[PDB]
């Protein structure tokens, strides 16, 4: 037993697993040691995959690498790529045209919006929602409470919500649960009532239909989604409003189904998803279950987002940074190209570096694989029963920001908004406007309306939370959409002004290039902040390393011992029953856990 | 009673789960509420830990022999198959399992197919295509990175509505989806027959939609629908919007040179 960053970790309580860990991208196994009284004393994070895409592009051309390392994740599809041309285009010093940037800005706000809605629907919300209490409810209150948490959205009918409980009935009178088997419905961890249930089923199914309608904004500027096509330079969907207009991948009547899909988008945002995390947040207040917190509680970073003006990073609209204990009067600068800054520790990894007390930033950093167990293992090297956390113990990297661990994701670059906007910088207004908003909803609006009573938490408070957490991903979603729907105005006047270019073929050919380069690109990503960091030599990849979000986030210690976001927020937490995961699985899922990317 | 399909994933980056959802026709909704039981899928199921693993042993009992696998991603044999570990034991294992008594294994995707990404030189982890593991049962490959969502629930719907697998070709692919190359329909083909090509991005020629053939298409090697069915619900597909196929379907593209570098002989396609 010891203590890190303010926690007591304890091994010496009830061991229990949970292998795999579901409702997730990719394969996590999840140990946890609980107290006499069920809470949670110790948190131990296993990334149980990895693939080697580091190690796979050296030698390949700095052009292909975007299509390579997309396929790190089909679930945020395209960050990756959008990170790696950012990254060769820094390296070779390269200046995309404008339509390039707003057309990459909004391909990744139309990836923001459709993977958190579909997390938050078809990943977390079964960790809130009971399934089976929704055929408890009864359609006249379910409609009345449609209409209490969200006037405007038009499928509040009780003939509608009764239809809708009517085929989940059918499905369940099957014997055939499908996805529903063996879950944990019934348990006192779950709060809501029955309406608010079939409510929130209701919209699991009406956002799996919508979400296929959002991401055909991909398909027009990216050819697919998954895996829309990127490109170093620009983008390849030329632009031609009447020229082969019909031939060229963009002309006018591809642009206004653009906007009709972002009009859509901006509707369910606004009347069905934050509504719902509203609300369901406000009753799990209610319930005062507030835990989750870990590392949001002090320490969030992110790279900083959006800029108003390409290329000037002061006028990000997600504006970056980190804070550290705590502390919203002080917002520190980071700067990726740092080697003292980000850099990754694999002490307690399944990797090998030479020496293995420091960590390497990533323009330095080393992938050799080193598949090891501890010494306390219980089980074999192919059949684990308890790992061994005091070894090596993920393949998972510790990265860590001048020493620290921060916690990453949209909750941390709503914390970070929120500090910029109180500290003077306009361009977080908005973020700052949701939170207060979303404040007097849980405390009093939402209350109010059900009859609860009112609250008076703070952001300080309410935020640092698995349900803040949460809220902050929602908030961020209708952020994005409106975002982009500014810059589809702004991408349809620069055509019409008569700028039409959308690459930058300059140096495209590697005989333009520097003999030797490096270069870095940063993504706020769903999950938090992405980096690449590349060296070209020759024309050919010399190193090519990525910090991922979720590689934060899901992070195994580092050499000091401390402990990353996923174990911190699982600390302190009680159990209703230790073998039944509802808590771990909802605290783990609020970081919206990907981990392929978190391995890559 | 619908059929059950025990959905595992291997190494992979999750696109094929991803693909199959934005399926408009039939809707993924129907298909899961309707038309299949999916009793094992850790991107979607309720249960964790022991609670999900109790699944595959109930479903693998009552419906022995008469229930589909479909695999997605693909099993690491280095590290001694740790590289990809599923309730403290490696992946094969579940693999090789829930494989014994299957009616039917699907090999969704390129990585389960014949490996993607992380079997591009020099696969550090030695991960392994379905097919080279499990030698003793049938199995269909569903080619690509992800395939297009049709033909995924296209594959499906054929299963369930025959209680057959559907006519393959020599590599194991259906020929309702995969009988043509991309290079055969692709709505540029009169500009390639007529020498019209872009040779530079945004270049006129591209504006004007010309043949990408020159930018390294690989449209003329590659066997899928994107050029007739395309992309979610025949929005677009690759060479639509403006990049040549880069081969996302067919074994080891990957590793057949830079996308950006053209076929050579050209007078063969
Ligand atoms: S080379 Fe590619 S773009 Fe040209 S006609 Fe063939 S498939 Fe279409
Ligand atoms: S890259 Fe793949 S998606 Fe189709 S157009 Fe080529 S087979
Ligand atoms: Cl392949
Ligand atoms: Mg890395
Ligand atoms: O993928």
């Amino acid at each position: 037993a010891y203590a890190t960053q303010g926690f007591n970790l304890d091994d010496r309580g009830r061991r229990i697993v949970v292998d795999p860990v579901t409702r997730i991208e990719g394969h996590m196994r999840c140990e946890v040691n609980v107290d006499a009284n069920n809470v949670i004393r110790n948190a131990v994070s296993t990334g149980t995959m990895w693939r080697g895409l580091e190690v796979i592009l050296k030698g390949r051309d700095p052009r292909d690498a975007w299509a390579f390392v997309e396929r790190i994740c089909g679930v945020c599809t395209g960050c990756h790529a959008l990170a790696s041309v950012r990254a060769v285009e820094n390296a070779l010093d390269i200046r995309i045209p404008k339509n390039a940037h707003l057309i990459r800005e909004i391909m990744a706000k139309t990836l923001q919006v459709h993977d958190h809605a579909v997390h938050f629907y078809h990943l977390h919300a079964l960790d809130w929602v009971d399934v089976m209490s929704a055929l408890k409810a009864d359609p006249k209150r379910t409609s009345e409470l449609q209409q209490l948490v969200s006037p405007a959205h038009p499928l509040s009918s009780a003939g509608y919500f009764r239809d809708i409980q009517n085929r989940l009935k059918r499905f369940v009178e099957s014997g055939q649960l499908g996805p529903f088997m063996n879950g944990y419905w019934g348990s006192k961890a779950y709060v809501l009532p029955p309406e608010a249930n079939l409510m929130a089923v209701t919209h699991y199914l009406e956002a799996l239909d919508l979400q296929k309608e959002w991401v055909k904004i991909h398909t027009i500027f990216g050819g697919k989604n998954p895996h829309p096509n990127y490109l170093v330079g620009g983008v390849p969907c030329a632009i031609n409003l009447d020229g082969g207009a019909a031939s060229a991948p963009v002309n006018m009547e591809r642009l206004s189904f653009v906007k009709a899909r972002i009009d859509e988008i901006i509707e369910f945002n606004k009347n069905v998803y934050v509504p719902d995390v509203l609300a369901i947040g406000t009753l799990y207040k209610q319930a005062g279950w507030l835990y989750g917190g870990g590392l949001a509680a002090t320490n969030v970073l992110d790279y900083g987002e959006y800029p108003n003006v390409a290329y000037n990073k002061s006028t990000d609209q997600l504006p970056g940074g980190a804070i550290l204990n705590g502390n919203w009067d002080e917002v520190f600068p980071v700067d990726p190209r740092d080697s003292q800054q980000v850099q990754e520790f694999v002490s307690h990894s399944w990797y090998k570096y030479a020496d293995e007390s420091v960590g390497l930033h990533p323009w330095d950093g080393v992938t050799e694989p080193n598949y090891v167990l501890g010494a306390n293992t219980k089980g074999t090297r192919t059949r684990i029963e308890q790992i061994d956390e005091s070894a090596k113990y993920s393949w998972i990297k510790s990265p860590r920001w001048r020493g620290h661990a921060m916690e990453v994701g949209p909750l941390s670059r709503y914390i970070l908004a929120y500090a910029h906007a109180r500290s003077g910088n306009k361009y977080a207004e908005r973020p700052k406007e949701q939170l207060e908003y979303s404040a007097q909803m849980i405390n009093s609006a939402i209350p109010k309306a059900l009859g609860l009573p009112e609250t008076q938490y703070t952001l300080k408070q309410l935020l640092p939370s698995t349900i803040g957490r949460t809220l902050a991903r929602a908030l961020e979603s209708q952020y994005c959409g409106e975002m982009m729907h500014s810059d589809w105005h702004d991408l349809v006047a620069n055509i019409r002004a008569g700028d039409t270019a959308t690459a930058n073929v300059d140096k495209w050919d590697p005989a333009t290039w520097p003999l030797q380069a490096k270069g870095v690109g940063t993504v706020a990503a769903p999950r938090g902040a992405l980096g690449h960091w590349i060296r070209i030599k020759d024309g050919r990849i010399e190193n090519y390393q990525c910090v991922v979000p979720t590689t934060w986030n899901g992070s195994p210690r580092d050499y000091k011992g401390q402990i990353g976001a996923f174990e911190a927020s699982l600390m302190n937490t009680p159990m209703v029953n230790p073998e039944q995961p509802v808590e771990i699985l909802r605290t783990l899922h609020s970081f919206d856990p990907c981990l392929a990317c978190s391995t890559h | 009673p619908r059929t059950p399909v025990l959905w595992l994933h291997g190494l992979e980056c999750t696109c094929c789960s991803e693909s199959f959802i934005r399926s408009a026709h039939p809707l993924a909704k129907d298909v899961v509420l309707s038309m299949i039981s999916l009793d094992y899928d850790d991107t979607l199921m309720a249960a964790a830990g022991h609670q999900a693993e109790a699944i595959l042993e109930e479903i693998m009992t009552k419906y022995k022999g008469n229930y589909i696998l479909a695999v997605e991603g693909n099993p690491p044999l280095n590290q001694d198959g740790m590289s990809c570990i599923i309730g403290g034991r490696p992946f094969i294992e579940q693999l090789k399992y829930v494989a014994k008594d299957a009616k039917a294994i699907i090999s969704w995707g390129s990585c389960a197919s014949w490996g993607c990404v992380q079997a591009a030189k020099p696969n550090p982890t030695q991960a392994t295509p379905v097919h080279k593991v499990i030698t003793d049962k049938p199995i269909i490959k569903v080619p690509g990175c992800p395939p297009i969502a049709e033909v995924m629930t296209g594959v499906i719907t054929y299963m369930l509505t025959f209680d057959r697998i559907p006519e393959l070709d020599r590599q194991g692919r259906p020929k309702m989806f995969y009988s043509q190359r991309i290079h055969d329909k692709c709505y540029r083909r009169p500009h390639f027959d007529a020498g019209q090509f872009v040779e530079e991005w945004d270049d006129e020629s591209a504006r004007k939609g010309f043949c990408l053939y020159k930018m390294g298409c690989k449209g003329p090697t590659t066997y899928n629908a994107c050029s007739t069915t395309r992309w979610n619900e025949g929005t677009s597909f690759p060479i639509q919007s403006g990049h040549g196929c880069i081969g996302c379907s067919e074994d080891g593209f990957w590793d057949k040179g830079s996308f950006y570098d053209r076929l050579t002989g050209i007078s063969q396609f």
